[PDB]
């Protein structure tokens, strides 16, 4: 969720 | 090439406030959907997340057991990432890292980046170059025997030192042992060669001691023992 | 505050076998989850995120699983090159929280240390402080008993060990023990021996001076 899985 | 290159002074004394720089060349730090980090890592240990942001936006998010005091900021003119820690103490002393990492879900062909780490000292210790003395090899004990030789390198601050041989053309066997910090703040460390003990009455042996932070060199030549 | 709780710390086994490490978070984290390499001296390499999808570049024996809580990182067949740190760290919450790491050691055929002693140069009893080093060259498994004798009783507490990483090409590890004195009690002790205990040795090595000759 967050980071390098972070969505825009 | 794309590629992220650390600077910044890495001796502090204790309460000073260390200040590092982590810059992008080949592309602009503004290039959208880059998660940019600083990690840190003491001396054989694990990683620490000191904190990071996300290039498109203007948010930066830190770690609780630091964030009071860091600051972590950009610079998009010099395209420079930036961390400051003010109040350093003995904890601090470190390999600081920057990373640049893919946003995956909006970008899978960007390129993750890491820089070449910085080390940093938090230490009341002074720049002190080395004294280096040598370890003479035994005397042969068969005619194929393999002799070992030395240099015992002491009493330096701060790391590191680097130790080569024969100006750097004897690699083969040679051992360059890590530092160990003494208790009057200082470092040292043995590097040592083997060698054919045939070849001890032929050829000479120097170590080298290159000590970039003092900007000391030193070459001991390493020779038998005359009773 | 979400833990990630690394195992074991470290691990050792033969070219071409499969080892895992398994990495459990504090709380279900999904698959935020990346594995890094890192080889001494250099900054991590990502070899995995979402769980199980490899970078470019990462040889195919390295592979993960996991959703949830538990995660595991396998190498189907462990190559020199594997010589390594290894981390995971989960990204599913603020801050970001690495695994304590997992050193990872190739396992080769015992090999006996060699060992040598060195004798304090005289500029060295000069300057005040003496060091009497004990060396031992291209030894496996690293598991070394070192013990310093002077005047043929054990001496405990002087003495300091430095250990270089496993040799890429041989596998073997080297070791210097170090015996730091004043030049007072070095000159007061005439007979300086370190004894080696090791795997490779069918009973202990002492390597030995006598300090003036
Ligand atoms: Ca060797």
């Amino acid at each position: 969720a967050v980071g390098i899985g972070a969505v825009f | 090439e794309v590629q992220l290159v650390e600077s910044g002074p890495g001796v502090m004394k204790p309460s000073e406030t260390l200040s590092l720089i982590c810059a992008v060349s080949g592309d602009t730090i503004s290039s959208p959907y880059y998660f940019w980090s600083w990690v840190r890592q003491p001396r054989g240990k694990g990683l620490e997340w000191i904190g990071g942001l996300y290039s498109n936006t203007m948010d930066v998010y830190y770690n609780p057991s630091l964030q009071s005091r860091v600051t972590i900021s950009r610079d998009t003119s010099k395209n420079h990432f930036s961390l400051k820690v003010t109040s350093v103490t003995d904890t601090d002393t470190a390999v600081y890292y920057c990373a640049r990492e893919r946003v995956v879900a909006h970008n899978y062909y960007g390129l993750d980046l890491w820089g070449q780490g910085v080390a940093v000292t938090v230490s009341s210790a002074s720049t002190k170059g080395p004294s280096v003395f040598p370890l003479a090899p035994s005397s042969r004990s068969t005619s194929e025997s393999t002799a070992a030789l030395g240099c015992l390198v002491k009493d330096y601050f701060p790391e590191p030192v680097t130790v080569s041989w024969n100006s750097g053309s004897l690699t083969s066997g040679v051992h360059t042992f890590p530092a160990v910090l003494q208790s009057s703040g200082l470092y040292s460390l043995s590097s040592v060669v083997t060698v054919p003990s045939s070849s001890l009455g032929t050829q000479t042996y120097v170590c080298n001691v290159n000590h970039k932070p003092s900007n000391t060199k030193v070459d001991k030549r390493v020779e038998i023992k005359t009773c | 505050d979400i833990q990630m709780t690394q195992s074991p710390s470290s691990l050792s086994a033969s070219v071409g076998d499969r080892v895992t490490i398994t990495c459990r978070a504090s709380q279900d984290i999904k698959n935020s989850l990346s594995w890094y390499q890192q080889k001494l001296g250099k900054a991590p390499r990502r070899l995995m995120h979402h769980s199980s999808t490899l970078e470019t570049g990462v040889p195919s024996r390295f592979s993960g699983s996991g959703y949830g809580t538990e995660f595991t990182l396998s190498i189907n067949s462990l190559q020199p090159e594997d010589i390594a740190a290894y981390y995971c760290q989960q990204y599913e919450d603020f801050p970001l929280t690495f695994g304590g790491g997992t050193q990872v050691e190739i396992k080769r055929t015992v090999a006996a240390p060699s060992v040598f002693i060195f004798p304090p140069s005289e500029d060295q009893v000069k300057s005040g402080t003496v060091s009497v080093v004990c060396l031992l060259n291209n030894f496996y498994p690293r598991e070394a008993s070192v013990k310093w004798k002077v005047d043929g009783a054990l001496k405990t507490g002087n003495s300091q060990e430095s250990v270089t990483e496993q040799d890429s090409k041989d596998n073997t590890y080297s070791l210097s023990s170090t015996l730091t004195l004043s030049s007072t009690e070095y000159q007061s002790h005439k007979v300086y021996a370190c004894e080696v205990t090791h795997q490779g040795l069918s009973s202990p090595v002492t390597k030995s001076f006598n300090r003036g000759e």
